[PDB]
């Protein structure tokens, strides 16, 4: 360190080598070798998001904001100099200490802009509230029973599997891991409530193997909607999928269909969302055969335009057969027309049809 | 099309006598990720220390690739990302907060001291390995320092900051019309698959563990889009794959690819994670079952490059990388370690073996037949048909390196 | 102005990143 | 007529789909096609999951709709980005790179994980010790080696100064990196030794004035090298022995959890659930695949005889040692196993007695003691004191033997009609045989392997290889592996050998292959306990009272088996489900059939 | 008190889908949309002006269109943006200053963002202090707008897959855009 | 809105002219008529059956056809008859009562009364609650039905061999009978 | 009133007590000859409908929904048959639209379902066949003056 550059250097500093290295001190020997030897004020949640992150804190009141949320957004690199206030506190300061009665301040605003008068109060009020994250009002989310707000404000549906308890993921004995049943659990091949075996749908077997030979066992999981057991082999499937979302078994109708027009290249169909029970209207049409369901159906055993058509089963037989027979007639027509067409393009036919028999 | 067959001893093929080129930069051992981090660049140094003691340096040609420039790193990565790498240091982390979230750097992939230098050692190491194959100087390039297949265009994932393999492949692509990439790391090689997904000039055949295992991509149905449809091939294996079952899958698939889509070069990423006992990967592959993967690809006779990739247990990966370096040089190594500086690691019998575990093999032959059937259905569509370029400067490192590694201590 | 901080620097939360800060 | 099927296709479909909840979805799918929402090819693909098995039906459906066999395959992982975001620049991308590389399509973990995170593979309690040791290894190794690379860098420098003139010494600054290849390494090493921050003005002093700085820094760095190495050597012994105690357990994933999973899955319940599971499969398909109802749900095979003398001598040791069974009764437990085995498996009894006699050697008269005598206590003391009508054959399948008209004269085939407590006693007998046999099959390969393994010369001169087992003798160096595994097990029941030392010896000897022989002491115990039920539980003993007479009968008519079956059914309650264990003398094949008849 | 606004079910089902794309699917709408809040109200004000004869109502209509535009400019910054869209909004402000023209949200944002303002109108009305006769004036007038929006729901809100069309109202988000916005 | 049903132009004359005769000439059809409602309508179920190829199209044909046979039965005594006709209808019920056999309007009356029902039809759907799609079909057979009628409109609506009074659908009646038909 | 709603003219009346409207005897859905009269009430069809359902909407919708499900044989004519019982009889009146066009006016089981499915399929088959066949005999007639097959198969 310090040193008459011409003279020798004074030693920098006696190394305070107390490192607390993963081993106890890098220079220190092992200690006692007992085992291992055989012989011997501002809130912490953004007022807008209600979540965590880097915050920019209001000075007057205990309200913290993200860097993105506050309007307008503020760069983390470049910030306004000195003290900062939330738009609410700036309002109160603004109002206070000047033309203090709000009324008179507001009474000037309404008189200022008489054209927008119907919206006058709403415009004036918006200058006082802090920035917010948009959340759908409850009367919209309550319309659809399936939808529900997640922990973070997410859209969470009936499809999203309910989260695993954090204990179940990380607190298990070694032999049995709940998350993956990749250790020969034979109680998978049993129906808990009834006691019968779960039978796969593809091969109509359960492959519970002997404890003597576990490689004869094949893994089985059950649908999250159907509750029809499937082998992880029959639906080719790599694993159990118990984290992300409910596993829709094959054998369950499509909820979204991309149809190529074969001439935009494609058309999209999405099943109508399930409405609240009271607002739902189920309708049985007077026309048995050929009603345009648009894909929304309740199978009868034998402004609300969101109406689930109720169709008899015998109707679907007629509809499906009706579609098939029409296409077969059309396909036969085009093929027969094309063969007749080459005759149309044709003194002597010379088709040799008389020779054919 | 999956025929279970017992494993056979690794036999060397006298027909091929390839002249290898080994890329070791002596500094790459001195970089450490963190206090408890799994990626340990030490494993390159031990895997090199073992190699020199077998006397493999008598057959190989030792090279020290010139570190990759800042510009050449950008032919895959966006200029914003590389610029962040150069400045970032543990003391500078406070100054960079928007970037450290935008660029997934410093939280799981830590910002360790020397972040730029280590990445600069990886790329020039793989890039030049491709450059030497093109010139015809070497039929094989071995760059264990590199192989980081998890990095993305503007993101650092899976301990991998600079995706050298893309830099390596782009160098091969300037001479060879078609290049094949083979992944045997237990994780899905999303870094290379996502880079070449559209083009047909590269096929990225990757073997990995599916089932919400990082990065949770590589499902069987991912076969590329646009021109590169069917030119991607993912084989999602289950837990506990072992020596005999892996060979019955690896060999039939690779043999199909090199028939239908004839590659001019191969980039084989010898991942260490698949071996048994690693801290993050769950397979049961032993060395003989893992090094057999290299011996099979070599037997075809087309120029290849071997990159180290990921390996998380230093004891196991250093042993198998030395054995694989033996196979490429047409020599099957003896199962007796020679004295080396890092000798106390390879306990307890002190032999060159990675012992397979007892865990239960779950891939089932009924499942593996369905995976291999779909792949073969797809592959029948893939019928064949301060800048430095061709960085070639190599440095001739062995004169400097012979005293390292080779030990007569007592 | 005084800005607290962020404790953790990633968008994934390390639940999808291996060697997680927050998932083992 | 062709019309007949079509007017019944939905009836045929309804029967196969089974439950209504699945049939409704089949109707909804058929609807979407008729509404022109769903394409024909997509309809046939979905119907495949319903009617896949009924090939005669599915083929008809494919014929009916007109399906003809022989992009939108995007994949679930990757999503497209907008065109604008792909413009973020790359400085050194050639024209070629633009065509090859991918910029539009991207995939990330937070999307593929469905935001719910991932599951890491679980690791042992011991396999996490080799990971703690690995880090402690690297931490010492990283600092020392990173220190050496600076020593050589400075050492070549320092010798240069002493060559130079003192005036010259005044001006010999070192460019960054000291001329070395790595600019960063020599900073992380000096900063560690010299107190963090203080360390920064060392480097500036090292560059600006090296002639007086480099000699001092080299001195200390060597001195810090000597301290660090002296620690590693002391830490080497701690790490080496700890790795020796817990290595072979880390590989052993199934062995650690075996002892608790053995008593859970080897019980009277699961052994009946397992065999019943095979019976339902053959009858389920009968419902769907139409499999015929066969005999012998469970099949066993007994290729090697000498395992029987091996199991008997094991259970012989446990019976004598056991304190629970009273001494007079233990003579029946010993004499039950020899006679029952000599009866069921055709082995001559005298041959068994020599095998036990020799095992007694390793450590006065015999009248004919029938197994029938053993099963009743009252008759036992005497040999201890001395030196249904109008019942036609209808089942056919239950009694396997319909071989000959009238009376079969000489048949190897013999079936034992059994209760639950007979079959379980017999499954406890095969369970040992399966576990023992797979050891003897490896015995030829393993015995050679254990002998031929050799110590590395570089690990024998130094004291590195573990000597714990060699002192205790539990390394199979001097004997064949299988015969040694028995005389280790005989010590386990005797209590001489601790459990954790018995297990560890088979870990190194068999590479963890033979983990099933961790509960050979308990499975032997449970087998004896079940065999005790046979002498007691006079209802069950009366069953083998009939069996011994049947097994002794050379000529058994077809109706005689039915006579034998019906009498045995009389002794069980009408609720219990009797088993049929069938033996084939020529092929030593034992087939068990699960019966729950009237 | 509590103000009730009858949103037709189809429009009430759009929003929910918009709530799904932006929070679960993590895709945002292409900001410079084709049918922006300005021409949507320009058409509605123009289609309904000819329809109604009485000049008294024409004043009521025109100010509700003129007013809703001015309110939308003030409102979009504060409470019409999900968290994930805040960054995209910021880059527009950051682009505006460089382009030296002040951002006007009605020119940029699409019809769906207008529907977000309509959804929280009852909550905004209840907060303030207004004449009751004006509360039914807005709500009745808005209920007349939503009815008109229902008749034209097809060609404002179309369900196109972003991966496919690229003309879809929503575009996916890069792993770098999502990182800063959420992190 | 209001249901739009198109009568063929000649058929419009058939009904309008026919209404002229009953009010002025006071003629009444000989009953049972020459062409019964049944064989007119049952025959429609026969020819059009051999023309439609689909299974459903065959069902809808018999559906609408069999219903019209049912609808005409209940809707005869209610609406389709005139003031003069109603007096003639009353007798029938006594005549059916004297036989004790149930009165069946469809087999006895002529096709022109069926044509009267179709004319009143679009007003009748208006009172009902059927959605549009169902109403379309009810109309679609109806229009396609009358398209048949023009082919044989000459046979039985139009007077074939008109010289004989029996061929004429409606036959003149006595004035004192009309006085009872007034009811006063 | 003075006029009969179903005679559209002034007539001697039988009167329903509940509804002020009364009708002439001639236009009786069931003929009701004056000589023989019902006892006092003479409830009209429209009034008889209300008292039958007891003026209840839920039953009305239910008895309707039952009526449609009952007449699955003829479903399209379900609401029409249901309504016709309630409405009081009315004289046939030539509708205005047909009049308006003309310039001038003078006066001012389980097996059954399978069988019902089978026959329609069976009837469909010949129609499919004969249309396909007629195209084939158009093909032979495309060859002029003689059929190409020269015979019928
Ligand atoms: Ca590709
Ligand atoms: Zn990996």
């Amino acid at each position: 360190l310090e040193k008459d550059s011409k003279g020798n250097i004074i030693k920098l500093n006696e190394p305070s080598t107390i490192s607390e290295d993963s081993k106890v001190s890098v220079t220190g020997l092992p200690l006692n070798k007992g085992p291992s030897e055989k012989i011997k004020e501002n809130e912490d949640f953004c007022s807008a998001c209600n979540q965590s992150g880097s915050f920019l804190c209001c000075d007057t009141c205990p309200k913290s904001f993200h860097f993105l949320c506050l309007d307008p957004p503020i760069d983390p690199n470049n910030l306004p100099k000195g003290d900062w206030h939330c738009n609410e506190c700036k309002f109160k300061i603004f109002i206070n200490n000047s033309m203090a009665t709000l009324k008179k301040i507001e009474s000037n605003f309404i008189k200022q802009n008489n054209n927008v008068k119907i919206f006058a109060k709403l415009l004036f009020n918006i200058d006082s509230h802090n920035p917010k994250q948009f959340q759908l009002p409850n009367y919209i989310k309550e319309t659809f029973p399936a939808v529900k707000t997640g922990s973070r404000g997410q859209y969470s549906d009936e499809n999203d599997k309910i989260p695993l308890t954090d204990r179940q993921l990380f607190n298990t004995s070694y032999g049995q891991s709940i998350t993956k049943l990749d250790s020969y659990n034979p109680d998978t091949h049993i129906d808990s409530n009834s006691g019968k075996f779960l039978i796969c749908y593809k091969c109509n077997q359960t492959r519970l193997g002997s404890w003597s030979h576990p490689e004869n066992s094949r893994l089985i999981m059950t649908c999250d909607y159907c509750q029809t057991p499937w082998h992880l082999d029959c639906v080719p499937r790599a694993s159990f999928k118990n984290l992300g979302s409910k596993w829709k078994c094959p054998l369950h109708s499509p909820t979204k269909v991309y149809k190529k027009i074969h001439h935009v290249n494609y058309k999209v169909w999405k099943k109508q969302r399930l409405i609240n029970k009271k607002n739902q209207l189920y309708y049985e049409p007077l026309q048995k055969i050929g009603y345009q369901n648009n894909g929304n159906i309740q199978i009868i055993p034998t402004n609300q335009d969101f109406k689930i058509t109720q169709i008899d089963e015998n109707s679907i037989k007629y509809d499906f057969f009706d579609k098939i027979y029409k296409s077969k007639m059309v396909q036969k027509r085009k093929l027969f027309q094309f063969q007749e067409s080459l005759i149309d393009k044709l003194g002597s036919q010379n088709g040799n049809s008389e020779d054919n028999m | 099309v999956y025929e279970a067959t017992p494993f056979d001893p690794i036999t060397v093929k006298p027909s091929d006598k390839r002249r290898v080129a080994y890329f070791y930069d002596a500094d790459v051992g001195n970089y450490a990720y963190g206090a408890g981090h799994p990626m340990k660049p030490h494993r390159i140094r031990m895997a090199h220390s073992l190699i020199m003691n077998y006397g493999l340096y008598k057959k190989m040609e030792i090279y020290r690739a010139k570190p990759a420039t800042k510009q050449e790193m950008c032919q895959f990565h966006t200029d914003e990302y590389i610029d962040f790498l150069s400045r970032v240091t543990p003391d500078n982390l406070e100054m960079f907060k928007r970037e450290s979230v935008k660029f997934n750097v410093g939280d799981d992939c830590p910002v360790f001291d020397g972040l730029y230098e280590y990445c600069s050692i990886s790329g020039g190491g793989s890039m030049e390995g491709a450059a030497r194959l093109n010139r015809g100087k070497c039929d094989v390039a071995v760059n264990y320092a590199g192989g980081l297949h998890h990095a993305k265009k503007s993101e650092a994932s899976g301990f991998c900051y600079l995706n050298d393999i893309v830099l390596g492949i782009i160098e091969l692509l300037r001479y060879h019309p078609r290049v094949l990439y083979i992944d045997i790391d237990v994780h899905h090689g999303d870094g290379v698959e996502e880079a070449f997904y559209t083009t047909d000039r590269v096929m990225t055949c990757s073997f990995h563990k599916y089932g919400e295992f990082f990065p949770g991509t590589g499902e069987l149905r991912d076969i590329g889009v646009g021109a590169g449809k069917n030119y991607a091939v993912n084989v999602p294996l289950r837990d506990g794959i072992d020596d005999a079952t892996y060979r019955s899958v690896f060999e039939p698939v690779i043999k199909k690819i090199m028939e239908w889509y004839q590659p001019s070069a191969v980039v084989l990423q010898c991942g260490g994670d698949s071996l048994s006992g690693d801290r993050l990967g769950c397979f049961n592959l032993s060395m003989e079952g893992h090094a057999n993967c290299v011996n099979y690809v070599k037997s075809f006779g087309i120029p290849m490059m071997v990159v180290g990739g990921g390996g998380y247990t230093m004891r196991n990966v250093a042993r198998t990388w030395c054995f694989e370096t033996g196979l490429l040089n047409n020599v099957v190594l003896d199962k007796d370690l020679p004295y080396n500086e890092y000798y106390e690691y390879y306990g307890p019998d002190y032999k060159l073996s990675v012992r397979p575990s007892n865990m239960f093999n779950v891939n089932t032959p009924e499942y593996l037949d369905k995976v291999m059937t779909n792949i073969f259905a797809n592959l029948e569509n893939t019928k064949y048909a301060a800048e430095d370029l061709g960085d070639v400067e190599e440095d001739s490192a062995e004169a400097k390196d012979t005293k390292g590694g080779s030990q007569y201590a007592r | 102005a005084r800005t607290k901080q962020t404790a953790r620097k990633s968008t994934g939360g390390k639940a999808p990143r291996k060697q997680l800060a927050t998932k083992a | 007529i062709s019309l007949n099927e079509e007017v019944t296709f939905f009836e045929k479909a309804k029967r196969y789909i089974g439950n209504k909840h699945l049939y409704t979805e089949f109707l909804k799918i058929l609807n979407l096609y008729s509404q022109d929402i769903l394409d024909l090819d997509d309809l046939v693909e979905k119907v495949d999951f319903y009617l896949g098995s009924n090939k005669e039906l599915f083929t008809w459906f494919k014929n009916f709709v007109g399906y003809q066999e022989k992009c939108e395959a995007f994949g679930p992982s990757y999503k497209r980005l907008p065109k604008s975001d792909t413009f973020m620049p790359c400085s050194g991308r050639d024209d070629m790179c633009w065509e090859v590389l991918n910029d539009e399509w991207v995939g990330h973990p937070v999307w593929a994980s469905e935001d719910s995170g991932f599951i890491a593979h679980r690791k042992n309690q011991y396999e996490e010790t080799l990971f703690k040791i690995e880090e402690e290894r690297h931490e010492y190794d990283f600092y020392i080696e990173s220190n050496l690379r600076t020593i050589q860098c400075l050492e070549t420098i320092v010798n240069k100064i002493e060559n130079m003139t003192e005036n010259e010494k005044a001006n010999f600054k070192l460019p960054p990196g000291l001329g070395h290849t790595s600019m960063t390494i020599y900073k992380k090493v000096i900063r560690k030794v010299y107190d963090k921050e203080r360390g920064f003005e060392i480097i500036d002093a090292l560059h600006e004035h090296p002639a007086v700085t480099a000699p001092v820094v080299l001195k200390r760095l060597k001195q810090k090298d000597e301290e660090w190495r002296r620690a590693q050597r002391e830490w080497n012994k701690v790490w080496r022995e700890l790795e020796q105690k817990v290595f072979f357990k880390s590989l052993d994933h199934l062995g650690l959890t075996f002892k608790q999973a053995d008593k859970k899955l080897l019980t009277t319940k699961q052994l009946i659930s397992e065999i019943s599971s095979i019976k339902v499969d053959q009858t389920n398909k009968k419902i769907h695949w139409l499999t015929p109802k066969p005999k012998s749900q469970l099949d066993f095979d007994f290729p090697d005889k000498n395992i029987f003398y091996d199991i008997l001598c094991l259970a012989d040791t446990f019976i004598t040692h056991t304190t629970a069974y009273s001494n007079p009764d233990k003579e029946r437990l010993k004499d039950l196993l020899k006679y029952f085995i000599s009866l069921f498996f055709s082995i001559s009894f005298e041959k068994i007695e020599e095998s036990l006699y020799s095992h007694k050697q390793n450590v006065p008269y015999q009248q004919e003691m029938s197994l029938l005598d053993i099963l009743h206590r009252s008759r036992y003391q005497k040999l201890k004191r001395s030196n249904e009508a109008k019942n036609p054959w209808l089942t056919g399948n239950l009694v396997e033997e319909a071989n000959s008209q009238g009376i079969i004269q000489n048949r190897s085939i013999f079936n034992l009609f059994a209760n639950t407590n007979i079959y379980i006693f017999f499954r406890h007998w095969t369970t040992i045989y399966e576990r023992l046999l797979e050891i003897k099959q490896m015995n030829e390969r393993v015995t050679k392997e254990i002998n031929t393994r050799s110590t590395v010369t570089f690990a024998k001169d130094l004291d590195l290889l573990s000597s714990q087992l060699s002192e205790m003798g539990l390394d199979f160096v001097g004997e064949d592996a299988y015969k040694q595994v028995l005389r280790l097990s005989r010590r386990l029941i005797n209590g001489d050998l601790e459990h954790q030392w018995f297990e560890e010896s088979l870990r190194q000897a068999y590479n963890n292959k033979a983990f099933k022989l961790y509960t050979i002491d308990k499975v032997t115990q449970s087998l004896v306990k079940h065999a005790h039920t046979l002498m007691t539980d006079a209802k069950t003993a009366e069953i083998m009272a009939l069996f011994v007479k049947d097994r002794n009968a050379s000529t058994t008519s077809a109706k005689d088996q039915i006579i034998y079956r019906l009498q045995v059914r009389s002794h069980m309650s009408n609720t219990e489900n009797m088993f049929r264990i069938e033996f084939d003398k020529r092929t030593l094949h034992v087939s068990i059939q699960y019966i729950a008849l009237d | 008190p509590k103000i009730s606004l009858q949103i037709p079910i189809k429009l009430k089902s759009v929003l929910v889908d918009d709530w799904e794309y932006v929070t679960k699917d993590k895709k945002i709408c292409r900001l410079p949309a084709d049918v922006t809040v300005e021409m949507v109200l320009n058409k509605y004000e123009h289609e309904v002006s000819q329809e109604l004869e009485s000049p008294g109502s024409q004043s009521q209509l025109s100010e509700y269109c003129a007013g809703l535009k001015l309110y939308f400019d003030k409102c979009l910054g504060n409470m019409l943006l999900y968290r994930l869209e805040r960054l995209q909004y910021d880059e527009l402000l950051k682009k505006s200053s460089k382009d030296q023209k002040p951002l006007v949200p009605i020119r940029i944002y699409g019809a769906i963002h207008l529907l977000r303002l309509i959804s929280v109108l009852p909550e905004l009305i209840s907060s303030t202090t207004m004449d009751l006769q004006s509360c039914q004036l807005l709500i009745k007038q808005t209920e007349d707008f939503l009815v008109w929006l229902l008749m034209h729901v097809d060609e404002y809100f179309n369900d196109k897959d972003p991966n496919r069309s690229d003309d879809a109202l929503y575009v996916n988000t890069s792993s770098q855009y999502e990182g800063v916005a959420l992190g």
